[PDB]
């Protein structure tokens, strides 16, 4: 499976940084989708102890 | 196509996810974009069959 | 009297000839037609000069770049002229859009894309135009942003690729998580087509639409929702007590400017 690991030009722009080299995603489809979407306004709520598992 | 024409259960495991991170260097939003894309393509195709 | 009849004959024959040269200006006649628009005092009738330029860039989807080359010639030299034209095309673009005039919006947006590629229009106003076009993209405004980007996807991406990546993210999400049809689907596909094609079908400016040098230009920034004005009543002439003074002055400016 061909490996595609893209050389950077400078150190500057971030580690993850969409470069022109990758082809622009632009995924297209029909009316994309809908889900068994559990709407809020019934209820849900996060006890504010957890966090996105590391943001610090 | 073969699994549809023989009516089995349909499972999908997207694998090799480092190839988005270390290999691809894709920021997370467009990472999600590609993931959603693989999902929508395979789903539309199962809708085809 | 004599001076009055003289100012009236000036306005009449001058404006008629300047509009002739406006519709006549070519690419193998770019510098020639611009120097004829200078051989006539185009700033004496600066309002109707902006008006001839606007009329061309509006009623001609295919001579917007030519009216633009004239605008760049006269704008690196008298920036206020292309500036009035720019405020005008912003008025016409917000006219078409905020009144739901597809054709008016498209005319003025093609004019502004020509200006952005000529580097007489700044990138923040182009960003605001793309953003107010893609805020609630339906068929019309999606095609409006995409049509702007058909020619001006190059300049924004070359001076600030930030705008190109932002446009790609916004277009992709607004058309890939929302309820739009084959129109905006294939429109996003076309946008990605130009992107991946590297703006090879539509570069900044074809041969002869950019010859003014690096910093010898004028990109003045008058934005979209900034309460700008047309200042186009100068399309109707006005009596002149300092006609002789300002005439010697402006003829000396055209002599000093060639």
């Amino acid at each position: 499976p061909n490996v595609v690991f893209i050389k950077t030009e400078d150190p500057d722009l971030p580690a993850f940084y969409f470069d022109p080299l990758i082809n622009p995603i632009s995924h297209r489809h029909s009316v994309k989708s809908q889900e068994p979407l559990p709407d809020d306004d019934e209820e849900f709520e996060l006890p504010e102890f957890v966090e996105p598992f590391l943001k610090d | 196509k073969h699994a549809v024409q023989e009516r089995l259960a349909v499972t999908v495991c997207i694998n090799k996810i480092d190839r988005l991170i270390l290999e691809l260097k894709l920021p997370p939003t467009d990472a999600y974009y590609k993931l959603r894309h693989i999902v929508d393509e395979v789903n539309g195709l199962i809708s085809m069959y | 009297k004599n001076s009055l009849a003289y100012q009236r004959m000036s306005w009449e024959a001058l404006k008629k000839s300047i509009n002739g040269l406006i519709n006549k200006v070519n690419i193998s006649n770019i510098s020639i037609i611009i120097q004829e628009l200078l051989q006539e005092n185009i700033v004496r009738g600066r309002g109707l000069l902006s008006r001839s330029v606007l009329q061309a860039q509006s009623a001609s989807p295919i001579f917007t770049h030519v009216y633009a080359a004239l605008v760049a010639i006269i704008n690196s030299k008298f920036p206020q002229i292309g500036e009035l034209i720019l405020k005008r095309l912003i008025l016409n673009f917000r006219k078409g859009y905020r009144r739901n005039d597809k054709q008016l919006c498209l005319t003025a947006s093609k004019f502004v894309a020509h200006l952005i590629n000529q580097n007489v229009a700044h990138e923040v106003l182009c960003l605001e135009m793309l953003t107010l076009l893609l805020e609630r993209p339906t068929d019309d405004s999606v095609e409006v942003a995409i049509g702007f980007l058909k020619e001006c996807g190059l300049k924004l991406t070359q001076v600030s690729p930030r705008g190109i990546n932002a446009i790609f993210e916004r277009l992709r999400n607004i058309l890939h998580e929302s309820e739009i049809d084959k129109r905006v689907q294939y429109m996003i596909e076309v946008m990605f087509a130009v992107r991946k094609d590297g703006f090879k079908d539509h570069p900044i400016i074809l041969e002869g639409l950019d010859l003014v040098e690096e910093d010898d230009q004028f990109t003045h920034m008058l934005p979209l929702e900034d309460d700008y004005n047309p200042e186009d009543v100068l399309n109707v002439f006005k009596m002149d007590p300092n006609f002789m003074e300002n005439e010697e002055k402006y003829k000396a400016i055209k002599k000093e400017i060639l």
